[PDB]
């Protein structure tokens, strides 16, 4: 956790509905966006911290 | 006459500029908030904007 | 043996920022139309 994996995400056609409907995640908490209506929304780049 | 015309124009311009204020919300434009937020949070932001 | 309060949990955090769009989701594009009041979605910018 003190050396969390950092990933750059860009240049994709990324579907997030499959992640929401997977139901294998105990917690899915989103701030600034909604779990739904996010497929048609996009930004310049994505940062992933694991 | 120039002074009263300028006063009216300044009031209109001030209203137009004030239309682009966040008012404590995440964004100053309503379309982005509507397209980004779920109905409850979007409702709160619209309340603040109104 | 650890309970739900101490069991391991894998966490991924996704962060975005708005400062041209490069990665966009699975929204099918539509042919451009002019000279009529229509709804447009340009890189996530929604307007009419």
């Amino acid at each position: 956790v003190y050396a969390w994996n950092r990933k750059r995400i860009s240049n994709c056609v990324a579907d997030y509905s499959v992640l929401y409907n997977s139901a294998s995640f105990s917690t899915f908490k989103c701030y600034g966006v909604s779990p739904t209506k996010l497929n048609d929304l996009c930004f310049t780049n994505v940062y992933a911290d694991s | 006459l120039q002074d009263v015309v300028n006063q009216n124009a300044q009031a209109l311009n001030t209203l137009v500029k004030q239309l682009s204020s966040n008012f404590g919300a995440i964004s100053s434009v309503l379309n982005d908030i509507l397209s980004r937020l779920d109905p409850p949070e979007a409702e709160v932001q619209i309340d603040r904007l109104i | 043996t650890n309970g739900v309060g101490y069991q391991p949990y894998r966490v991924v955090v996704l962060s975005f920022e708005l400062l041209p769009a490069t990665v966009c989701g699975p929204k099918k594009s539509t042919n451009l139309v002019k000279n009529k009041c229509v709804n447009f979605n340009f890189n996530g910018l929604t307007g009419t």
